[PDB]
């Protein structure tokens, strides 16, 4: 009869279906899973200026010189976990391990704090040499994300690169620019009295300065994003106390 | 045999004369590698759709055969995108929702409705491949002319260069955008129904 | 492993989605009883299905399926059916595919609308309506240099039921032929022999199937006559093909065996006591002798007659005796022809030019009222379009003028 | 020759059917008094381009530094052998020459470059050139800064002639603002040429923010004039003493030459006074409701008419017969809208000081709804049979 | 009592003077074929053939029974055919006094006849073609009825005669029309007039109604859309105060009434005022000596309305009431558009003449500027009383959509309605053509 | 239901589900042509995208998030079979059938309902609500947003075609060529708002 047919089709088509779907989602999640650290990993190392090309390269380089570790905000110490395998932006978005900020503090518009943060150490030999610092914040358009690289003295910027900002493309979108981002290098992120002193400048930054950085030019939204960025993360809320930890040796 | 699969690239195309499968033809066209690998994608999904959907149609029940096409169509493109995922992960990252949106794509339902319930299996696939070629010819046409004139790249080679390196281009701003695309598409087809006024339509 | 479950979750959801559907929600509010669907207002042929779906599924099952590409939704507006009972719910994108009339008057589409109540529709059906004779030929000559007569005999004795001005659907099965293969009188060698039409030649072997026209009327029993034109490649370019059932009719012998099917025809004349203007040309001759025979011999009629044919010299006009004696037996009737290629061994050029222009010059130039008569024509599409210029320049109305697709 | 007798004489004609009599009026005069209307606010703003520019460079610059400056721009040096000065006492002629420099090519290659299209347009179609390119050109020379590349001006133009006019038929059959739909193709294409400090004074290595760009970082306390050092008045907004386009600065010179068109009968009343009705009311909401942070909440109406575009759209832009809605009854809804969606993009929205072009091209998509509104109330109205 | 705000009283010189002379002799008449909506005529009679006075002269195949009669007993001297052999007119040259009859009546008894009777005089009589349908316009179908019968006994066109001087002559007859009509009308006459007095039935079915304001007000389109608005199932009829003179005469009297009174004026009228004609008259013959030397044009009836006068349409039509003549402008002004215009007219304020009160102009034939396309100033709102949306009418007439223009209203127009909508387009538009040409779409179909 | 504003505003101006996002083109630039049945249309669009997009949310986040059903198990995979099934069932029957109360209610938007059953609008709503990481909070905010934009866009476009029948477009731009050069006008017209400064 026909009802009975018609079930029995729709049996044999769903059972085949999901098997094909079942094994083909099953059996790639893990080439997933690596092609996603890959493309994370690259831009660590980029950041921390080890030369890399290649899946192999890449692999081996964040094998033998990185180790990714987890910093309670709050103290500004080091916690035990899997820190490799994190994902702050999914704690920030869950309700139990973050917090919801203030709009005293909430300079950067991030309306959020993870509690617990992931930095990466950048090692040669058994010593330590940089802590890579991931910070992000708010521009006109979109949230920006970025790596900042301060050497083991805790005030030396040793490099900048912003990996997800989603600007106007030529105008807000020069936070990616070399030129721009080869400015970093060099500057002093607190001063004498151990406050953040990073400035974006407008209209250029005073040659030979110690803490001034060109501003973007005709985009003092994103320039004021980014300062707020910076204001924010540089400051005690942020990673203050984990900086002055790291200023205090030993790392 | 080859005609089947030509005609529709210009005779019958499915933007240009008709206007199913807009909808991803216009929002992945902002690089000229996405437009490419939606365009095969798609061949892939409906080519094996037909040719799935044809294979059974003497069996399938009248009643509710809506369900079993899209069932089918649903399973290739999550086996689609998983292989994505998978072998091009830089590409899938760009083309978010419009990989998955492939089975609301109109080409695919209208080509399996109309064709491969009545027609052999091996025509059906080649009707599959040639409505992709068609799809495709819109696609990679525009996808030309926006990254070309909005960021000087072709699959992201430089070709002119720009300000920003020395160069003497200032990219524009609009090819980035939505509009450019409605633009071209509405200057290809008049190019098109010039080239070839058996298509144009009637005032009443 | 452990993809059990996997697969355990899509086969369990689409289950679930199939079986609501199929189940509805729990509870419908409808009737839920036997509803019927009444075709062409008799209880045969009807279909009976509980409420739910569209109209389209139950007109399937009836085997009247009508075209809804698109998937339906008003997108071309192809399903449209008449609806006989009362009045019900019409969509808002069905107003603009049929006229404002049609948008009240029961015209629906049928693919949107539902069955949901008792419902009375009509459409056509048995459109065929076929029944043929097995008629043989009698005889068959030229009567112009492209144009030929045929005769066949009718079974059963009675000629198949017909109305001037109608057509017959013929059947033959066709086969390869060449020119050289019948031959032609003498005095239309005289151009067979300047085009050397000889050396043409066809290829097929299917069957054919095609309309004509009689040139006898309906008093005339067990005889059915007709004649039929040369389908010659173009001399610009003789390497078309020639026209295989022209070819096959002009080169077939008699006692060959053709069936007559639909004699009805969709084009007459009708009762009204205007007077009446005939003018034709070359194979457009059947039907206007078919007319003119109706109205004054079988009918008989009382109304004012004329008839005008344009030909292209003394070699392509013929019977003109039945014309003379339809004149000399009645006094409301005249006869006229014209040459548009008079040639000097004519030695007649009584009316010469285009059918139109001699028709206008001689008759109508001076006529009193040329909007109170009705015309009928036929002949090459050039004349036909001369004679249609001409006649709504001198200000005759539409209605006034009928015209016949195949030309002739 | 023909560009003379059909421009100049009148083509000598008489009426063939129905009415006997012809009114005056046509399309030319209508067109040519909208063209003349503008002539205050083009003067004027070729004066203040001019002035902020010596302004400008006098404070930057001085001695052998102003004259390296001066010999290394054609502008500058052409005004200097012209009889004119760059120095800090130049009269209103040397001003309003320096204003012309940059205006006047500007115009050139608009006219020229919209032209061409309108002709070849019109003489593919076998059409008769028509007479509201006039009046296309001049405000969209007038609606650009003092800086706009010459390239980026033709294109501007020829996509606002092109793909918003002459597609649908020329004049009479579009449905948006062609000048506006240039200036935001230009806008969105190239914003860094038409947005920031650095393109709204003519002054070479001069940066300086704008009137609505200072009141959203501090509000009144932040109108400052960084090239003399005095505080931006309501009196200098309201005259037109202040940086931006060249012809949106004068309210006082809109406000005179917008009166002849509106008492003549040729700009809508109704469409105003609905973009006043607007933007008073939601600009006193905002007021009233204030705000601790944006300091946009604070700004009264009477600081909204002045600064930015306002003055110069609502009078010249937003009356455009064409793009309007076509009721009485409308052109009310339609002015409302206006005036609100320029208030808010200007109040709320951060990405963007002003918002009278994006207003204006948000409003001409809705007019024919409203028009559809009114229309059908009519109709029901009608087959109530009192009507 | 209702008042019209919107309109516009043109301003043209050669005003008549209300004063009733006797015209000059007319030897030739003709019946204008093309004036009749949607008719198609059967000729009875042929050139050479004597004619009495009411004496059928064709009549029509699409409205059977209707029949146009001669206004005057001749000879018919010419019949005239344009192209497609349309009808142009039918021209009788005056001799003798022969005539039909018909019944007659006392004033007591015209309350009380049968419809019938009414209607079988009047079609005898020729007079049935007085009558006009809203919507159409058309003359009524014989065995067809209406609920409202309209009586025009105002005329606001330029230059237009007093009906106040006509009737009061009439007076008598006026009535005794009223009081047919009030038989004839099954439901209700109105008889719309301005403030002044004019003679009144007694009948109760007679209403007079008061309009005031410029010239729309003067309209039978005006008059049906406040008093009784129109659709495809509600027709009116509109006739005017002489046809009721002439209907009052013929069943007082028994036969055939065709005199008339018409304004002879305009800007090169030697000497305006009214004059006594007969119906069907030859302008060329009126107007003779009448006017200044140079070019002029000869218009039947209002210059907002009216026909021009040339060859074979060079008769008043049956239903104008006056003669209008101006000159041609057929010269060319060096930078005309651009001249600062004291003495030029337009409903805008961009010109001078608008600041000088009471002036008048000696206004010609030109059309001031060349065809463009509609740019919506927004003047056609000034001259519009009706409760319509004119931009969006006039853009649907000129787009062709006629099933919208039912919808906007177009039903209940007429090509004199949408006369001072042309008058003041910018884009030198003509929409009575665009009206018509909808119309009969519209009638073509059902 | 209010979470903040400024995820309504931004998604029915800068990235409109229809004139932005290209999403229900191949009925959009087709029903357009008069308002009566766009009105219609887009009112039903509204109440299946806000009906929608907060079910697909609760489904989403019990039965196909990663866990949620048992530790160490992800089912994310099935998500466009699940919501295309879902989206068919909860139109098809739900509303198709179930309208059955206020019957001038279903006569006036139910009969639009069937064409939209796999518009692509819908599961573009769905696809975005998962691909960003929303949630029951916003519960209806974004999917109401869009669906009232998306009903504004095409109510609007069918407004301007209505008003366009005066025009002269060349013979070969007639049609689709002329409707893709209104909808990218009226795209750029509705690029104008990209967020709320409270
Ligand atoms: C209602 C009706 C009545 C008819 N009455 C008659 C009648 O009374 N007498 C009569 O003789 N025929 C009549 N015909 C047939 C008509 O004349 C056809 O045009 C003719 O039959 C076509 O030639 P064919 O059938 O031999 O060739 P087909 O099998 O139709 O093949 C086409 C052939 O015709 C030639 N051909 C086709 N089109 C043209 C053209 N435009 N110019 C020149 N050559 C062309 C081609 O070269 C080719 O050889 C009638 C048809 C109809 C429908
Ligand atoms: C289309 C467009 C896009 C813009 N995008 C950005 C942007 O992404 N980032 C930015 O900082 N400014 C952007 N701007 C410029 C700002 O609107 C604003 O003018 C600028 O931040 C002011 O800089 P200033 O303070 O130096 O004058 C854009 C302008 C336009 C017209
Ligand atoms: C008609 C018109 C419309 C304008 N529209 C905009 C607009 O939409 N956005 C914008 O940023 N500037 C626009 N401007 C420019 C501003 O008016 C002004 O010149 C510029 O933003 C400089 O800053 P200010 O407004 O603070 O003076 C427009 C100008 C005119 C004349
Ligand atoms: C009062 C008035 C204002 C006008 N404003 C504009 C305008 O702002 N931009 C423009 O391109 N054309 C303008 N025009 C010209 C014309 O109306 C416009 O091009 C139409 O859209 C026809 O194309 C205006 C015309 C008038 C009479
Ligand atoms: S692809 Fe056709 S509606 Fe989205
Ligand atoms: S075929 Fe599409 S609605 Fe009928
Ligand atoms: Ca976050």
């Amino acid at each position: 009869d026909s009802i009975k047919k018609t079930l029995f089709v729709v049996i044999a088509l769903s059972l085949v279906c999901s098997i094909i779907v079942s094994a083909a989602a099953v059996g790639l999640r893990d080439k997933q899973k690596e092609n996603a650290a890959l493309d994370k990993q690259s831009k660590i190392l980029q950041v921390a200026g080890i030369e890399a090309k290649g899946s192999k390269q890449i692999v081996e380089l964040f094998n033998k010189s990185i180790e990714p570790r987890l910093v309670d905000f709050n103290t500004g110490d080091f916690v035990e976990g899997d820190a490799a395998n994190y994902d702050q932006r999914k704690a920030a978005k869950e309700a139990s391990e973050s917090i919801k900020l203030t709009a005293e503090q909430d300079k950067a518009k991030i309306q959020r704090r993870a509690n617990v943060g992931v930095v990466y150490l950048v090692k040669d030999g058994d010593k330590t040499s940089k802590v890579i610092l991931p910070v992000h914040g708010n521009g006109l358009w979109s949230m920006m994300y970025a790596f900042v690289a301060v050497e083991t003295d805790g005030n030396t910027v040793s490099g900048l690169t912003y990996y997800e900002q989603g600007e106007t493309p030529g105008l807000g979108g020069e936070v990616e620019n070399p030129a721009w981002r080869a400015q970093w290098v060099g500057k002093k992120l607190f001063d004498e009295n151990h406050k953040p002193a990073i400035k974006i400048v407008k209209g250029g930054a005073p040659q030979g300065s110690e803490h001034g950085v060109d501003g973007l030019s005709g985009a003092t939204l994103t320039s004021n994003g980014v300062q707020n960025t910076f204001d924010f993360w540089l400051g005690d809320m942020g990673f203050g106390p984990f900086l002055t930890k790291v200023r205090d040796g030993g790392l | 045999l080859k005609k089947s699969v030509l005609a529709p690239v210009l005779d019958n195309n499915p933007i240009a004369l008709q206007v199913l499968g807009v909808c991803s033809a216009l929002a992945v066209t902002t690089k000229l590698e996405t437009a490419f690998v939606m365009t095969l994608a798609v061949m892939f999904v409906t080519a094996l759709s037909n040719f799935f959907v044809s294979l059974i149609r003497n069996h399938i029940p009248n009643s509710v055969r809506i369900i079993v096409q899209m069932a089918i169509i649903a399973s290739l493109v999550i086996v689609v995108d998983q292989i994505l995922k998978a072998y091009l992960y830089d590409i899938s990252k760009q083309l978010s929702v419009f990989v998955g949106l492939i089975i609301t794509n109109c080409i695919v339902m209208g080509r399996a409705e109309a064709f491969a319930m009545k027609s052999e299996p091996i025509p059906s696939f080649i009707d599959g491949i040639g409505n992709g070629l068609g799809y495709g010819f819109v696609l990679m046409t525009v996808g030309f002319f926006r990254e070309l004139l909005g960021s000087g790249k072709l699959f992201g080679l430089e070709v002119l260069p720009l300000i920003s390196n020395g160069g003497w281009y200032q990219p524009n701003g609009l090819m980035l955008l939505a509009p450019s695309a409605f633009f071209l598409i509405g200057f290809m087809i008049w190019a098109i129904r010039t080239f070839k006024p058996e298509q144009v339509e009637a005032k009443e | 492993m452990s993809t059990i479950i996997f697969g355990v979750v899509m086969f369990t959801l689409i289950i679930l989605a199939l079986v609501l559907v199929i189940l509805f929600a729990k509870s419908k509010l409808v009737p839920t009883g036997d509803i019927t669907i009444s075709i062409n207002g008799d209880p045969e042929k009807a279909i009976v299905t509980q409420p739910g779906g569209k109209l389209l599924t139950a007109l399937a099952g009836a085997g009247v399926f009508v075209s809804s590409a698109c998937g339906g939704g008003g997108s071309c507006g192809q399903c449209r059916v008449k609806i006989k009972s009362g009045g019900g719910d019409i969509l808002p994108t069905e107003l603009d595919h049929i006229s404002k009339g049609e948008a009240r008057e029961g015209e629906r589409l049928a693919c949107q609308v539902a069955v949901k109540a008792d419902m009375d529709l009509e459409l056509p059906e048995e459109i065929f309506g076929v029944k043929k004779w097995e008629c043989t030929v009698i005889s068959n000559d030229n009567k112009a240099t492209f144009i030929k007569e045929l005769k066949l005999a009718i079974p059963d004795g009675e000629s198949v039921p017909f109305r001037a001005g109608g057509y017959i659907q013929i059947e033959a099965p066709a086969h390869h032929v060449k020119y050289a293969d019948f031959d032609v009188p003498e005095k239309y060698r005289g151009d067979w022999d300047k085009f050397n039409l000889f050396r043409y030649e066809s290829k097929v072997d299917e069957p054919i199937i095609r309309a004509y026209s009689m040139a006898n009327y309906p008093e005339e029993f067990g005889i059915i006559m007709l004649n039929v034109r040369i389908a010659t490649p173009p001399p610009n370019n003789p390497n078309v093909p020639p026209g295989q059932m022209s070819s096959y009719i002009w080169s077939l012998k008699a006692g060959d065996k053709c069936t007559i099917s639909g004699p009805f025809g969709e084009f007459f004349a009708k009762d009204t006591d205007a007077e009446m203007v005939f003018i034709g040309g070359g194979a457009g001759m059947a039907p206007m002798r078919s007319h003119i025979f109706d109205q004054l011999k079988r009918l008989k009629s009382k109304r004012k007659m004329s008839y005008w044919y344009g030909a292209r010299s003394k070699r392509e006009m013929f019977y003109v005796e039945d014309f003379d004696g339809l004149a000399a037996e009645n006094d409301n009737f005249v006869w006229h022809c014209a040459l548009s290629d008079p040639q000097p061994e004519d030695n007649w050029t009584g009316y010469t030019g285009f059918i139109h222009n001699v028709l206008y010059e001689n008759y109508l130039k001076d006529h009193e009222a040329p909007e109170d008569c009705e015309y009928y024509m036929c002949g090459p599409p050039m004349m036909n379009a001369a004679v249609i210029n001409m006649l709504k320049n001198l200000g005759v109305e539409e209605e006034n003028i009928l015209l016949d697709d195949f030309g002739g | 020759y023909e560009a003379a007798a059909t421009l100049f004489y009148t083509p000598g004609l008489v009426t063939k059917r129905s009415s006997h009599v012809r009114d005056s009026v046509d399309l030319k005069r209508i067109m040519i008094m909208v063209w003349l209307a503008v002539f205050p606010a083009m003067f004027w703003g070729m004066y203040n381009a001019g002035g902020q520019a010596i302004a400008a460079l006098n404070h930057l610059y001085s001695g052998d530094q102003l004259a390296a400056i001066v010999a290394g721009n054609w502008h500058y040096w052409l005004t200097e052998m012209l009889g004119g000065t760059m120095s800090s006492d130049a009269g209103w002629g040397s001003k309003m020459l320096l204003g012309a420099t940059y205006f006047l090519p500007i115009y050139a290659t608009v006219f020229i470059v919209g032209g061409f299209w309108e002709v070849l347009f019109c003489m593919v179609r076998k059409h008769e050139v028509n007479e509201g390119f006039f009046v296309t050109s001049i405000l969209f020379a007038l609606i650009v800064p003092p800086t706009l590349p010459l390239w980026q001006a033709a294109l501007g133009i020829t996509f606002g002639v092109v793909v918003a006019k002459e597609v649908f038929g020329g004049t009479g059959r579009n449905f948006l603002n062609p000048a506006l739909a240039g200036r935001a193709f230009l806008f969105f294409a190239y914003p860094a040429q038409i947005s920031g400090d650095l393109v709204w004074t003519a002054a070479d290595g001069y940066s300086g923010a704008t009137a609505l760009s200072q009141w959203a970082q501090g509000g009144a306390g932040a109108l400052i004039n960084n090239a003399t050092g005095q505080t931006i008045t309501w009196m200098d907004a309201f005259i037109g003493n202040i940086p931006g386009s060249i012809g949106e600065v004068s309210t006082l010179a809109l406000m005179i030459g917008a009166a002849f068109i509106v008492y003549m009968g040729i700009a809508s009343w109704r469409i105003i006074g609905g973009v006043m009705i607007g933007m008073i009311l939601l600009s006193t909401l905002f007021n009233v409701i204030g705000s601790d942070t944006n300091a946009m909440f604070n700004m009264p109406w009477h600081w909204h008419l002045v600064l930015g575009g306002f003055a110069f759209g609502m009078f010249f832009m937003a009356t455009d017969p064409v793009s309007a809605s076509f009721t009485n009854s409308g052109k009310w809804a339609y002015g409302i809208l206006i005036g609100v969606m320029c208030v808010l993009i200007r109040v709320v929205n951060p990405a963007y000081p002003e918002g009278m072009m994006l207003a204006i091209l948000f409003a001409n998509l809705f007019a024919p709804l409203f028009d559809h509104v009114v229309v059908e109330r009519n109709i029901k109205r009608r087959l109530a049979r009192y009507g | 009592m209702i008042t019209i705000k919107k309109g516009l009283d043109l301003p043209i010189a050669g005003t008549p003077s209300q004063v009733i002379s006797d015209g000059k002799a007319i030897k030739k008449v003709a019946l204008l074929g093309e004036e009749y909506v949607g008719m198609r005529p059967t000729m009875h009679v042929r050139v050479g053939d004597e004619v009495k006075k009411a004496q059928i002269l064709f009549e029509d195949k699409k409205n059977p029974g209707v029949k146009f009669t001669s206004p005057v007993s001749g000879k018919v001297v010419e019949i005239n055919r344009g192209a497609k052999r349309v009808l142009q007119s039918v021209v009788i040259e005056v001799a003798g006094d022969d005539q039909v009859t018909f019944d007659k009546f006392e004033a007591n008894q015209l309350a009380s006849l049968n419809r019938d009777a009414i209607k079988t005089q009047l079609v005898e009589s020729g007079l049935w073609t007085a009558f006009r349908t809203r919507p159409f316009s058309k003359v009524p179908a014989i065995d067809s009825t209406s609920e409202a019968i309209f009586v025009t006994a105002m005329d606001t066109n330029p230059l237009a005669a007093e009906p106040t001087v006509v009737i009061n002559e009439q007076s008598e007859a006026f009535v005794a029309g009223l009081d047919v009509l009030s038989a004839l009308t099954t439901g209700k006459v109105y008889v719309c007039k301005k403030g002044t007095s004019l003679p009144r039935s007694q009948q109760p079915n007679v209403e007079e109604h008061v309009f005031d304001g410029p010239h729309p007000a003067g309209l039978a389109g005006t008059h049906m859309h406040f008093l009784y608005p129109v659709s495809a199932d509600h027709v009116a009829w509109s006739i005017n105060y002489q046809d009721v003179i002439a209907v009052g005469q013929l069943f007082l009297t028994g036969e055939l009434y065709t005199q008339r009174v018409v304004s002879l004026a305009g800007p090169v009228v030697n000497k305006p005022r009214l004059v006594r004609t007969v119906m069907g008259a030859s302008l060329e013959q009126l107007v003779d000596s009448e006017i200044m030397p140079g070019e002029v044009r000869i218009i039947s009836g209002s210059v907002l309305s009216g026909t021009k006068a040339t060859g074979p349409h060079a008769y008043l039509g049956r239903y104008h009431l006056q003669v209008s003549v101006l000159r041609e402008g057929r010269d060319k002004e060096l930078f005309g558009w651009a001249m600062p215009g004291k003495n030029k007219f337009s409903v805008t304020r961009s010109f001078l003449g608008h600041l000088f009160k009471g002036q008048v102009y000696n206004m010609t034939t030109t059309t001031n500027g060349s065809d463009r396309s509609m740019v919506p100033i927004g003047n056609y709102e000034k001259v519009m009383p009706l409760d319509m949306e004119p931009t969006l009418l006039l853009r649907d007439l000129c787009a062709g959509d006629s099933d919208s223009a039912v919808r906007l209203g177009a039903l209940e127009l007429d090509e004199e309605d949408l006369a001072l909508c042309t008058f003041v387009c910018p884009g030198k538009y003509e929409y009575g053509q665009l009206l018509r040409e909808c119309l009969d779409k519209i009638e073509k179909e059902g | 239901m209010e979470h903040y504003i400024s995820l309504l505003v931004k998604s029915i101006f800068i990235e409109n589900m229809a004139l932005s996002f290209f999403l229900g083109m191949c009925t959009f630039l087709a029903v357009s042509k008069k308002v009566k049945t766009s009105f219609g249309l887009g009112i039903a669009v509204i109440v299946v995208l806000t009906i929608s997009v907060p079910v697909n949310n609760l489904v989403y986040n019990l039965v196909l998030k990663p866990d949620a059903l048992v530790e160490g198990v992800d089912l994310s995979f099935l998500n466009f079979i699940t919501f295309i099934g879902v989206i068919a069932a909860l139109v098809q029957i739900l509303e198709m059938i179930l309208d059955r109360f206020f019957p001038p209610l279903y006569n006036a938007l139910g009969i639009f309902l069937p064409l939209i059953t796999v518009n692509c609008a819908i599961f573009g709503g769905v696809s975005f609500m998962v691909q960003r990481d929303y949630s029951f909070a916003e519960s209806v905010v974004y999917g109401f947003g869009s669906g009232v934009g998306w009903m504004l866009a095409i109510v609007a476009l069918a407004g301007i075609r209505e008003k366009m029948k005066y025009s002269d477009v060349p013979p070969g731009l007639r049609g689709l060529g002329i409707t893709f050069i209104t909808a990218g006008l009226m795209a750029l017209g509705f690029m104008s708002f990209s967020g709320v400064q409270l």
